């Protein structure tokens, strides 16, 4: 009924003892939480000591309890102290409160850190146990097979990498058309929510990589990358793949949404370059 | 440009100019701050005037809350017919895009005791939903 | 043995049965795990319960009777919130009536009021009519005399209660202490000055080195046989000062008029 | 379409749902926000549009 | 102070005239509202009739 | 009857609703601006009765 | 018979299940929605005993039963079975409904909408277990049923509004029963009902609904108290989760009340009067709240009496409750007039009054507020008054037990004197001059404070039904 | 810059303090007056419960409308007084 009998057993010292005494509050640390946030201190002690097979179990009580109170941030702490037993609570509706935490902290933290220098995911800027409950996330939304939330989860944390790794998995042409729509979505998101100048730039240009490698694709959404970006490069790029195809009325469609669409300037480059290359004077 | 305005002592030639800069920004987003700070801070009407479609033409078709609010800030604090007139035409330049939400915004200087305020009320509404219709704005604009 | 503890009790050494209390714990967790402490129960668990409630209680007394700190104090801090709340729907045992009695004592020994009458709550619903006062009156009427200012009388209960003797003492030097500590805060606000003579009586010292020694702590200076209550008091008021709270906590009074006008224009 | 007497997809939606408290949080954050902040904009032009 | 005190306490009782003025009027948009919702019907009735 | 779908939802969050919860942001700005606006109008009152 | 009175009650049923229906398919706005439903209740258990008792299984069969059909035939069968005209083919249809949609989308299969058929099915299952008075099994088994269910949805807001009013009844019948029973079984399923409102009032937090918040800590600090422990409740009370959002007359005097309770008996009166004021305060006056303002009143004298200041003899006479204020008139006028002797004789004569209502405990600190009482009228009535005189008036022994009490209570600051055995009396010590002091900017500080919260409070209420108010459809 | 300007003896103003005898008589013609208007007031609103607004303001008032008037008198002697304090508890601090 009252816990006070499992508290009387954290304060009394014996190691044998103690390593009962966490193992009963854990049973019942889900289903009672006030009548044990007393002995809070006593228990951080032993997680911060190294003398205990039962650190890890001692800074679980400690978490469980502390979100519980309203204080999720030194919740947290404790998370990834205890370093395992959150395999349940993905699996869980019941608790995922600790999960929500983590990933709301890790967007927060590495947003500051990406202007700073891009690179934070395999340096020691943003630490490794931080790092790989981020990953956890993706893992279950590629379980739950809906691309659209870990492709918004790593645009908002400022991540290049699960960008590459993400896309690359749904490339392999299962549909044309969804690889297509999946990228155009990407796309929509990049231009409206991230306001940092070098991220929606990166993410731009590499979906037009993706698209090219297709050999069967719409052109109008590789099109669509070079007006926003305004690279005259991308602009040759993707007339030298139709010079391959040799197909004149399809690089007419193209040229005639381009010619509309990008800036002038940007143009009188790119017709001096493809005569340069060589090139049918219908498209110049 | 810029250094020009001020050697001027005519207000159409200053007028131009402001103009002309703003055009030059296009598209220059937090690039072009630098000269939109300097452009206000100066005494003259017809800095303010220009400066304000300076903002307007560097974060057009993206809606920063910094060149929104300070659009805004402008026409209530700037008590100058074309300086109030400006920079409520300016602000549909920058929600281009979220065409939408500019009907409630400036609905609050539809009904103002200000003249100048609603006829620059009125063209902010005709270049927002020009060619992505909105019913919203006939309604305003009646 | 788990029986070693209990054999400890009745060699009447209660020192040995300590020395017994880590190496018996370590196989009193097979025990403990049998019982399901009071989360479920059955008739299982009430064959379990009678070998978990001889253990515990033995220990819980033999602590006691031990007079040394280390064995008072943490020993029967442990022992004391476990047993009656192990036993089954809050308490029942044969010696349920003397260890509520130890209970409220130890409060008292704390000195901690508040958390004598959290529990006199927790405690009253399995006595309303099932003990009621027993030999449970005893430190109900403690802390009733020393809210009530009968400063006397609780005195002479604390003695009176060495008359039927057998751990009744080790609860009785700490509130020795207890009750001229709490005269010491009552009587700084009820003199300016007062002789040696009336405060020797006041604190029940039988003896001048005793009342010296307990003026001087309290920074009381004694000259020509008279005790000064001003020392203290004024001294405590200059501490106060030297401290930061004060300036939010008075509100100065620019301050005032500032909150005034800006929820206006607000 | 979608039964626990036909196919949810094959038990799918369990397995959802216990990642869904983190993608709800914020939205419910946000809903209460919304309340606030909208009668709050009303109040001030109400306010407003008769001085 | 004691005259502030006062004087602050005096608009509460301002403000309190207009909240039931408000409340007052919310009620009547809501009879409003109502009796509409009843003339559609009488108005499409009248299509049938003729 | 039974079940629905919990795909649609979640889609919904990061997709539209992200947008959504920053355009939430732009009315807040517009919250600050009328703020000092309603000031404003109280000093051009001081003004127009002088 | 049969046919007659169950579908006429049927009539009704259909109609309030639209109700529920309508609101919340197309999204609540809150406060509004939840009104509607409490008007609602108020019909249906006048409904449940009338008109036999089968109305609602006749219904089950009607609209979408999953599994519903099994717990009600149960339910029946203790208040003697009636099954007759609630077979199928007589009692079923799955036309005239909106609410199961017609038959041929039940057959293609479509969304769930069987989830509001079932929350609002365990409405008149919490419904039906108090008009009767069913206590022993059926406790037991509603119980089990219902709450697994509420956690097979997806934990929507809209339908954590309905069920959060299924929580009342759930727990009202688990004390019922522990009250009339003393038994081994009840005590250890209480365990695991603290358990699983911790457990649901976790999920209701990432969820944001602030009626389930509100109702789960007021049953749940109500439990503790009532197997006595201070300590639990406290410690839940102090990490300040309690709502104000959605929150009502009833829950928040219900929370003060709580809150009073606690603080008293941890010996801070002036922590526990500032709550109690306030439960009555916000609670309504009717015959149908006699039962709360009855212990509310109950309470009060008692904290009040704890502090040394006196209720006034209005109080108890002017009173419709003023025949269970006896004793505690008594009380009042005992302290009073400072008589040990009027004391004792009280607390024994009406010793099973005060233990019933368990404010008993409170009464035993009274008896040291006989005396701290008598003293103060003394300082009143005397400024300097001889040690002995005092002894005479109170009936105490020594000069010695006058000065222990005496500067106790001044410790306390509820005398107001200073003891002069340097000369042999004792001399009051309030001189007033408060006027004069540099206190009086601060007392009015905090009134102004107070009118500022009027101020706030008025505005932002003012406009929050207008906005929906100016969207509503106008001619 | 010349004409808002006023030299030296512009902030001068600002800390100066007056007379008493006119302060405290400032306070007591503003309350006076808040009582007398404030029975018209009462008048005020113990009716309204009668349709046509223009009829109202014929009626009970509401031309030179008293909870107006009243509103406007109470503010600017509440403002007055809330200058009056600080300015005076400046000087207090500020001087000495």
């Amino acid at each position: 009924t009252t816990a006070a009998p499992l508290l009387a057993l954290l304060r009394e010292n014996q190691d044998s003892v103690k390593t009962y005494a966490l193992e009963s509050i854990n049973n019942v640390v889900d289903q009672l939480w006030s009548e044990i946030s007393n002995e809070l201190p006593d228990i951080e002690a032993l997680y911060d000591d190294d003398t205990f097979s039962d650190r890890e179990m001692a800074a679980l009580i400690a978490s469980k309890v502390y979100y519980n109170l309203g204080e999720y941030e030194s919740a947290v702490k404790y998370a990834l102290a205890a370093k395992d037993r959150f395999d349940i609570d993905e699996k869980s509706q019941f608790v995922e409160t600790i999960v929500s935490k983590s990933i709301e902290m890790y967007v927060q933290e590495a947003s500051k850190q990406y202007t700073k220098d891009e690179q934070f995911y395999t340096k020691d800027i943003i630490d490794p146990k931080l790092t790989s409950i981020f990953e956890r996330m993706i893992e279950k939304c590629l379980k739950a097979s809906e691309l659209k939330l870990a492709l918004g989860i790593a645009l908002e944390g400022y991540r290049l990498d699960i960008i590459e790794s993400a896309l690359k998995s749904k490339l392999d042409q299962d549909s044309t058309s969804e690889n297509v729509k999946i990228i155009n979505y990407l796309l929509t998101l990049a231009i409206t929510t991230v306001t940092n100048s070098k991220f929606r730039s990166s993410i731009l240009r590499k979906s037009f990589d993706f698209l090219m490698n297709m050999p069967n694709c719409d052109y109008l959404t590789l099109n669509k990358v070079v007006v926003n970006l305004n690279d005259a490069g991308l602009a040759l790029q993707l007339f030298k793949k139709l010079k391959e195809e040799n197909d004149e009325g399809l690089s007419a469609q193209i040229a005639f949404d381009l010619v509309s669409s990008a800036s002038q300037q940007l143009l009188e480059i790119l017709v001096t370059e493809l005569t340069a290359q060589g090139y049918d004077p219908a498209l110049l | 440009m810029f250094t020009y305005s001020q050697e001027t002592q005519h207000g159409n030639i200053t007028r131009g100019l402001a103009v002309g800069l703003a055009l030059i920004n296009y598209g220059r987003q937090e690039l072009a701050d630098d000269l939109i700070t300097k452009m206000l801070a100066s005494d003259e009407s017809l800095l303010r005037y220009g400066g304000a479609f300076t903002i307007a033409l560097a974060y057009a078709g993206t809606g920063n809350n910094s060149a929104v609010k300070r659009l805004l800030h402008v026409a209530v604090s700037d008590s100058n017919d074309d300086v109030r007139r400006a920079a409520v035409i300016a602000l549909g330049f920058v929600l281009l895009r979220d065409y939408t939400t500019v009907p409630r915004i400036v609905q609050l200087l539809s009904k103002s005791h200000n003249a100048h305020v609603r006829c620059g009320t009125a063209f902010a509404l005709g270049i927002a939903c020009a060619g992505k219709g909105l019913q919203s704005a006939i309604d305003v604009l009646d | 043995l788990t029986k070693s503890l209990s054999i400890a009790f009745e060699n009447g050494d209660y020192a040995a049965c300590e020395k017994l209390l880590p190496p018996i714990k370590i196989e009193l967790i097979k025990n403990n795990l049998l019982i399901p402490d009071l989360s479920i129960q059955n008739d299982i668990y009430l064959n379990d319960l009678m070998i978990t409630k001889r253990i515990l209680e033995v220990g819980a007394l033999a602590s006691i009777q031990t007079f040394n700190f280390d064995s008072f104090e943490n020993y029967f801090n442990q022992l004391k919130p476990y047993y009656f709340s192990n036993n089954h729907k809050l308490s029942e045992s044969d010696k349920k009536s003397k260890l509520i009695s130890l209970y409220l004592l130890n409060l008292l020994s704390q000195n901690n009021t508040t958390k004598f009458h959290s529990e006199l709550q927790y405690l009253d619903k399995h006595i309303k009519n099932l003990e009621d006062d027993s030999l449970l009156s005893y430190p109900i009427k403690l802390d009733r005399w020393l809210m009530e200012g009968s400063y006397q009388k609780a005195w002479d209960l604390l003695q009176s209660g060495s008359q039927n003797i057998s751990e009744f003492d080790s609860f009785t030097d700490i509130l020795k202490s207890a009750i001229r500590d709490e005269i010491a805060k009552n009587t700084e606000l009820s003199y300016d000055f007062l002789p040696l003579s009336n405060i020797k009586a006041l604190l029940f010292f039988n003896n001048e080195k005793e009342t010296e020694k307990f003026a001087l702590e309290r920074n009381w200076p004694i000259v020509n046989s008279k005790v000064y209550f001003n020392n203290q008091s004024k001294e405590k008021a200059d501490y106060e000062d030297e401290m930061m709270h004060e300036e939010d906590q008075k509100t100065n009074i620019i301050e005032k008029a500032m909150d005034y006008a800006i929820s206006i224009e607000n | 379409m979608t039964a626990a007497v036909t196919s949810s997809n094959i038990v799918l939606e369990t397995h959802e749902s216990g990642i869904k408290p983190y993608f709800e949080q914020k939205i419910q954050e946000t809903e209460l926000k919304i309340r606030s902040k909208t009668e709050n904009v009303r109040r001030l032009e109400a306010q407003r549009n008769a001085l | 102070i004691n005259i502030s005190n006062n004087l602050q306490k005096a608009l509460t009782v301002k403000t309190n005239d207009e909240l039931m003025v408000i409340y007052i009027s919310n009620l009547v948009r809501s009879i409003i509202a109502f009796d509409d919702l009843i003339e559609n019907k009488i108005q499409n009735k009248k299509i049938q009739e003729q | 009857n039974n079940n629905s779908a919990l795909s649609n939802v979640n889609s919904d969050i990061y997709f539209k609703l992200k947008k959504l919860e920053k355009e939430y942001e732009l009315l807040t700005l517009q919250e600050d601006y009328i703020k000092d606006e309603q000031r404003h109008l109280k000093r051009e009152l001081k003004r127009a009765q002088e | 018979l049969h046919h007659s009175e169950k579908k006429y009650a049927e009539e009704d049923q259909v109609q309030e299940l639209l109700k529920v229906l309508n609101e919340i398919s197309k999204t609540t706005l809150t406060l509004d929605p939840r009104y509607i439903w409490r008007s609602l209740k108020d019909l249906s258990s006048l409904r449940n005993q009338e008109l036999l008792n089968a109305e609602t299984l006749c219904f089950t069969v009607n609209v979408l039963y999953p599994d519903s059909s099994s717990f009600k035939k149960n339910l029946l069968k203790f208040i003697t079975s009636n099954h007759k005209s609630s077979v199928p083919g007589s009692a079923e249809l799955r036309n005239s409904y909106p609410a199961s949609f017609y038959s041929v989308n039940t057959e293609k299969k479509t969304i769930e909408v069987t989830a509001e058929i079932n929350c609002f099915m365990h409405l008149l299952v919490q419904l039906f277990l108090w008009d009767s008075k069913e206590l022993e099994q059926l406790v037991e088994f509603n119980r089990k049923v219902v709450i697994p269910n509420l956690l097979c949805y997806y934990n929507l807001r809209s339908l954590n509004l309905i069920n959060a009013k299924l929580w009342f009844y759930i727990y009202l019948s688990h004390e019922t029963l522990a009250r009339s029973s003393e038994e081994i079984n009840s005590d250890n399923q209480n365990i695991i009902l603290r358990s699983t409102m911790m457990k649901f009032l976790k999920i209701a937090s990432l969820k944001h609904d602030n009626e389930t918040k509100a109702m789960l800590i007021n049953l749940i600090l109500r439990d503790f108290l009532n197997n006595g422990e201070v300590d639990s409740a406290s410690d839940f009370i102090s990490k300040l989760e309690y709502p104000h959002t959605d929150v009502s007359s009833s829950l928040e005097a219900r929370y003060f009340f709580y809150l009073s309770k606690i603080n008293a008996i941890q010996l801070d009166y002036s922590t526990a009067n500032e709550y109690i004021i306030a439960a009555i305060r916000k609670a309504p006056h009717n015959s149908k709240s006699l039962g709360f303002l009855q212990q509310s009143n109950k309470l009060h004298c008692c904290i009040q009496l704890l502090m040394g200041d006196i209720p006034e003899l209005s109080f108890f006479h002017q009173s419709n409750m003023q025949k269970s204020l006896l004793p505690y008139y008594h009380l009042t006028k005992a302290v009073k007039l400072g008589d040990l002797k009027k004391f004792t004789s009280t607390i024994t004569k009406y010793k099973q009054l005060l233990l019933k209502d368990d404010t008993y405990q409170l009464c035993v600190r009274l008896r040291s507020n006989v005396i701290k009482t008598g003293i103060r009228i003394i300082s009143l009535t005397y400024k300097k008054i001889s040690l002995r005189d005092i002894c005479l008036k109170l009936n105490l022994d020594s000069e010695q037990t006058v000065e222990y009490m005496v500067s106790r209570a001044i410790r306390d600051g509820v005398i107001e004197a200073k003891i002069n055995h340097e000369d042999g009396f004792i001399e009051t010590t309030e001189l007033l001059n408060i006027y004069d002091s540099e206190d009086p900017q601060q007392v009015f500080d905090e009134r102004i404070k107070f009118a500022n919260q009027l101020h706030d409070e008025y505005l932002v209420s003012m406009r929050y039904p207008e906005d929906k108010k100016t969207q509503q459809n106008e001619k | 810059k010349m004409l808002m300007n006023l030299h030296k003896e512009q902030w001068q103003s600002g800390l100066k303090m007056y007379d008493y005898e006119e302060k405290e008589e400032s306070n007591l013609a503003a309350t006076k007056s808040m009582v007398k208007i404030a029975e018209q007031y009462s008048k005020r609103i113990e009716e309204e419960k009668e349709l046509t607004e223009e009829e109202l303001k014929t009626r009970y008032v509401g031309r030179q409308d008293p909870k107006k008037h009243l509103s406007e008198t109470a503010d600017e002697t509440l403002e007055n007084n809330i200058v009056s304090v600080l300015t005076a508890g400046v000087n207090s601090v500020a001087i000495k």
